[PDB]
């Protein structure tokens, strides 16, 4: 992966994964008898690891500007981070995609744990046109996930519409495998999404929504598509021009 | 499992090879360990756990010259399926069904886990759209169900939401729909063995999912084989 | 014998204990649910039993067979105890006739069930 | 001194005259009215201050006027669809099923209603 | 039919588009409500109201 | 004692805090919209029950309505309710009971059975509303023949303030009663009609209703406080089980560690 | 704890004793979060008995005469048996818990009782 | 510390130390414990765990020349107070500066927390 | 100390703390190789405590009647007193003075947990 980070290139690199890797690890230094410690890991498993990490990285103009990027795999025991493997891990990289069993029964594919998951770098990695409809984004699933629990009748004005809200951008970020998305097909779906124009339509059809608005959106208004792809930002015309080809979308 | 290699070789065939129970060589493994001078590895487990069972598991396995379906019956430590074991045992099966104690403790057997079961073959691709929603579906309704028992065991029944006691009461059925008579199972039930065309399964609990059955009792649905027999139960209980 | 009288006795016996879970979070239920409420915890009074005095399974089927029936629900629960023995030995001197025959045969005939049947109602009723 | 009351909603706890739907003569209570029990029937009930008259529909309930001169009237309610409901009274007219022991009863406050 | 039942159906002629018509008001309409005879422990069967 | 036994032991109670506590906000607007629904029913006492002030209504077997609710997790509401009916039952053994709520059923169904002649069900989810306050009024009128007792009497918990509430009595007076009290006269009301008859099946239905209102509000201030000394008294013993987890996790990883150096020792 | 060795009667009330104690004890979480008020009656009252029987378990020592502050109370064994089977019995439940705190036999909790009320 | 030591010692100066972050040095020194073949003490710790935090802690000090003032940025492993990293890490630490997101999403700059911010002096 | 003990004096020994002397000897001990027990203490590590705190005493008459008085700290982890050193210690001195974080955060100071806390001799030596 470094040749290619070495020569003005960028390649992403995935330890699938660092668990078993720390279990081979273990089982070379248990054999050749150095000394164990605890959960019998030689006490420099943490330095194998971030001797691995820390090679991911972006390089200096002055270097080429190539790049690494890692997405290390690792298994946690019923969800234990403070287990010795998952603790080095969590405190070499630079976050944390969080997976849960029980939001992938509940349907919610990619079973993304957001109050668990971070990107340290964040904001700053992530293409202008997203961070501006999805900046709200961020604060309202933490809203809804405090309030989360009144799902169960007399409630505010204020507490349902948070629920509203929640409930359907939970389901817009409900995604099926191998499908990714381009980033001028999700700005438009969570423009609708956190400005709330999705909070008429029924849970059951968010799906068949995001579906229909995309083609509808490809055959009629290719132009802002283009246009989000080839600037990556969002003016002030746009989110005007956006606004009008979600509200002619959802009317009908 | 040299025999079933050979079948599977020199037979040029389809070999079942059913192994009970496969932690039984990682644990006789680990009896030996330490007199073969091993410092222990976590949990008192021999330090090569993992390439000890590599070097079997992978051994058991279909190739191109042959078919071997495996079934291997795998013992849980006390009940902590994060014992290394068990859990290293995870990644080398294409199905894992989980047997759970507080599933048979309510008398439903086979005692699934209809949740901690998974299987590679469960995607549209390989079982059609239908087949796929109605086994979602279905994992849905258990788990709401699931996670609401939190609220059911302080406040009882009567504060849940209209949608949910729908919800609630379609998983009740469906927990005791998947329960099913085995054959090989009488002696402990005196009931004859069910076995239900996977067609007729799907079909079943479409049904039960859209709710075309929801005003049949609970108790119908327990211990049965597929929907027409679900039906027939009703009737008797209704004498 | 003691296979026909204990017929699903461990799974009620399941039934019963689901049940005294259900009523601990205070609710009066309705009749069913009480019925079964009532005849676990007189199965299960009737399953205590004093050391060093084992029993013979013609002792035991006559005890099972009244509880699982329902003869024993009319009777109030601290009195169970009192039931056994005095029922036991209302049989021995009685009815000897169906314990000779539950020890002999291991079985239990329709012709038992129904002597059974009319020997603990009488008893019942003082 | 007025005191309009609902089990819902409280509607008036000063006032010149009022005019209440009775028995079935619509009485005009002035300033100075000699105590009365009557029931109200279902109607427009007007509070009058200045020359300021607001009307409300009623479901029916008790006016009183008191010693202390005051009135006390309580009812329990203060359109959507003309024809709706009418016709869902009228096909279950009915017959001998205890249905129509209270179904017949419709009829009697809906053309009553309307006609205001 | 009786003074009280006689004034709620026309209570409920004066609560049955969509608009004066708020969230309690068709609730105010609304009873799960069984009454359950009793004699002697209970009697009869529990019916609606 | 284990890590398995400490970990499902307290998350369960990590639960019911969080439960406790959501149920100590759901019955805080609950509070809010049982606040303005009790105002309006007792408002409207103060104007039905004046007539019957002014007219001076006296009394001359009973019947005995008693409301509390069919919910639990509300302190101590049906509980010193059926303490008030059974001080009050033991001046008049020979009453007729009928029961609102179920709570109040099962205090009372334990210790005077037989004088139970009616039930009502499902009852304290909302808020009380005239449809089943006269619904039941008319039942009463019906299958327990109302009309005909000397003397009715309603019990209820009236709510004193948010933080506490009173055990509380109320008479509700048949046709004749009204008729033949001391100062009638006092109003010209029309003879032809039977004022009283109807004063009576209307004040049956209404005074149910303020007693339901104010019961019901009573029990909202006693759920709320009862949830919230739950939650309160949930998370002390979070501290509990936290602290303890805390440790048991550092002697189970310990302990492991102890028997790692020995088996590396030889 | 053996009714051949210390005679049925003793046995019987020490296994009801036991039992009372133990009702409470597996009641506990719910005393703890819910309290007393969320209990069936059936349970109210038999909580009710075990804490004064808990409290009736404690006895003055002679020797911790310096920390209870109280003369060193003995209790005969036929004494201690006559007194908690009547406590089973119901016949002092009108009596409040802190009376059976600290003393000797029964009639020395009717002592306190007296000495308590005015 | 040992340049910051000698801006004391030479120059007089109170000088500032950051250390970020001291859990890792901890973590570190417990590696190497390991790698030497000593016997973990409580929790894979290392049994020198309080000498060798003595050891650097020590030297920030006044003397009559001047201070070593240090910063520390503390790591709280699973927010247990009671691991003897931390614990051992708050045996030496005199005052405590807490910034938070709560007060940063108020509009406060610094994000110190007021009430939560404790010091010894 | 001792030395006022046995010339008729009285001293007052305050060991602030034992539970960091503990851990000094825990560090000793597994660098000797000791069998680590209970949180990796030694097996002697009551032992280390018991010989100390033993040598406060009051003397008799016919010694010169010196008295050592011992006041040793501990710290508890998180309020939890059935640590390992808390209750060895707990089991060799004559009472505790327990002091409450709780009591302490609220403004109750001196903390003194008065239900936790007891002398055990000191009952004599209260003036009237």
């Amino acid at each position: 992966g470094e040749w290619f980070r070495d020569n003005g290139k960028h390649a992403l690199i995935v330890y699938d994964d660092l668990s078993k890797q720390a279990v081979a690890y273990r089982q070379l230094s248990l054999l050749l008898r150095r000394p164990p410690g605890r959960e019998a890991y030689p006490g420099d498993v943490f330095y194998l690891h971030s001797r691995l990490l820390e090679r991911a990285a972006k390089l200096s103009e002055k270097e080429g500007s190539g790049s690494l990027t890692a997405l290390p795999v690792i298994e946690t025991q019923g969800g234990d981070v403070s287990a010795y493997i998952p603790t080095n891990v969590i405190s070499i990289t630079d976050g944390q995609i969080f997976l849960e069993a029980e939001l992938f029964y509940k349907g919610i594919r990619p079973a993304i744990n957001v109050g668990l998951s971070v990107s340290r770098v964040g904001s700053a990695a992530q293409v202008k046109a997203l961070k501006q409809v999805a900046g709200s984004l961020k604060l309202f699933l933490a809203q809804y996930r405090e309030v989360a629990a009144f799902a169960q009748s007399d409630l505010d004005a204020s507490t349902k519409q948070t629920l509203v809200r929640g409930e359907r951008l939970t389901q817009l970020l409900k995604q099926n495998q191998y499908s990714p998305l381009a980033t001028e097909e999700q700005v438009p779906l969570i423009y609708a999404g956190v400005n709330g124009h999705l909070d008429g339509i029924e849970l059951s059809r968010i799906g068949e929504f995001e579906s229909s608005f995309l083609s509808y959106l490809k055959s009629n208004h290719n132009e802002l598509l283009t246009e989000i792809r080839e600037k990556g930002e969002l003016s002030k015309e746009l989110l005007a021009s956006l606004k009008s080809a979600t509200e002619s979308f959802v009317a009908t | 499992l040299t025999i079933a290699e050979y079948f599977r070789d020199e037979e040029g065939q389809d070999v079942l090879l059913f192994i009970d129970n496969i932690f039984r060589f990682t644990q006789a493994g680990s009896e030996v360990s330490a007199l073969l001078g091993r410092i222990p590895s976590a949990f008192g487990y021999q330090p090569t756990l993992a390439t000890d069972m590599g070097l079997l598991q992978e051994r058991i396995t279909t190739t191109k010259k042959g078919s071997v379906t495996s079934v291997q019956a795998v013992y849980v430590p006390a009940d902590d399926l994060t014992d290394p074991a068990p859990a290293t045992t995870f990644a080398h099966l294409d199905a894992t069904t989980v047997l759970s104690r507080g599933i048979s403790e309510l008398g439903i057997y086979p005692a699934v886990d209809p949740l901690d079961s998974k299987s590679r073959l469960l995607d549209a691709a390989v079982v059609g759209q239908e087949h796929y929603d109605v086994a979602s579906k279905v994992q849905e309704t258990l788990q709401t169900y699931k996670s609401l028992q939190d609220i059911i065991a302080i406040l009882g029944m009567d504060e849940l939401s209209e949608q949910d006691k729908l919800t609630v009461e379609r998983a009740r059925k469906i927990q005791r729909f998947l329960s099913q008579p085995f054959a090989v199972a009488e002696v402990f039930t005196g009931i004859p063995g069910k076995l239900v065309r996977l067609k007729d399964t799907v079909a079943s609990f479409k049904a039960v999912l859209e709710g075309k059955y929801d005003n049949i009792p609970e108790h119908a649905f327990y211990m049965v084989g597929g929907i027409e027999d679900v039906v027939a139960k009703a009737e008797k209980l209704a004498a | 014998a003691l296979k026909q009288v204990a017929g699903s006795l461990k799974l009620f016996l399941a039934q019963y204990r689901e049940v005294a879970a259900f009523a601990q979070f205070g609710s009066d239920l309705d009749a069913s649910t009480k019925q079964t409420l009532v005849r676990g915890e007189r199965l299960t009074q009737l399953l205590k039993q004093n050391q060093y005095s084992p029993l013979a399974t013609e002792e035991q089927v006559p005890l099972i067979y009244a509880g699982v029936n329902g003869h024993l629900d009319g009777i109030e629960l601290s009195r169970i105890g009192e039931f056994e023995s005095s029922f036991l030995s209302y049989l021995k001197s009685n009815h000897n006739e169906l314990l000779t025959e539950i020890r002999e045969k291991g079985e239990l005939s329709k012709e038992l069930l129904a002597s059974l049947k009319s020997a603990t109602e009488s008893f019942v009723a003082t | 001194k007025l005191q309009f009351a609902l089990p819902h909603e409280t509607l008036y706890s000063e006032v010149t005259q009022v005019n209440l739907p009775a028995k079935s003569g619509r009485i005009g209570v002035l300033a100075n009215h000699v105590p009365t029990v009557e029931q109200l029937l279902p109607g427009v009930v007007e509070v009058m201050e200045g020359s300021n008259s607001k009307k409300f529909f009623i479901s029916g309930g008790f006016a009183t006027v008191q010693p202390d001169s005051q009135l006390c009237v309580t009812a329990i309610e203060a359109e959507n669809i003309k024809n709706l409901l009418a016709e869902a009274k009228k096909n279950v007219s009915s017959s001998d099923a205890r249905e129509a022991a209270e179904a017949a009863i419709q009829v009697e406050v809906l053309e009553n209603l309307q006609s205001v | 039919i009786s003074y009280a039942a006689y004034l709620n159906v026309a209570a409920q002629a004066i609560r049955s588009k969509t608009e004066l018509q708020t969230a309690s008001v068709l609730n105010r309409s609304q009873t799960d409500a069984f009454y359950t005879q009793y004699k002697n422990a209970s009697e009869p069967t529990p019916i609606t109201k | 004692a284990t890590l398995k036994e400490v970990e499902m032991r307290l998350k369960s109670i990590k639960n019911i805090e969080k439960i406790t506590k959501t149920m100590k906000i759901v019955a805080s607007t609950r509070l809010s919209k049982a606040e303005k629904a009790k105002i309006s029913a007792k408002k409207m006492d103060e104007a039905e029950q004046l007539f019957y002030k002014n007219a001076e209504t006296k009394n001359l077997k009973e019947l005995i309505v008693a409301i509390t609710s069919d919910k639990g997790l509300c302190g101590s509401i049906h509980s010193q309710l059926a303490k008030a009916v059974r001080r009050h039952l033991n001046d008049q053994p020979n009453a007729d009971i009928v029961t609102i709520g179920d709570k109040i059923k099962m205090q009372l169904l334990r210790t005077h059975p037989n004088n139970i002649k009616l039930s009502i069900n499902g009852i304290g989810k909302d808020a009380p509303t005239f449809q089943e306050s006269a619904l039941i009024a008319d039942k009463l009128l019906s299958v327990m023949k109302a009309g005909t007792y000397p003397k009715i009497s309603i019990f209820y918990n009236d709510p004193v303030s948010s933080l506490s509430f009173e055990p509380s009595e109320k008479p509700i007076f048949n046709a004749k009663t009204i008729e033949q009290s001391p100062s009638f006269g006092k109003f010209e009301i029309d003879t032809d009609a039977n004022v009283p008859r109807d004063l009576f099946e209307y004040t049956l239905a209404n005074q149910m209703l303020t007693a339901m209102a104010q019961g019901y509000a009573a029990e909202i201030s006693a759920r709320r406080n009862a949830m919230d000394n739950a939650s309160k008294n949930a998370g002390d013993m979070i501290n509990r089980y936290s602290i303890l987890y805390n440790r048991t996790r550092q002697a189970v990883i310990t302990n492991e560690l102890v028997d790692i150096i020995t088996g590396a020792s030889s």
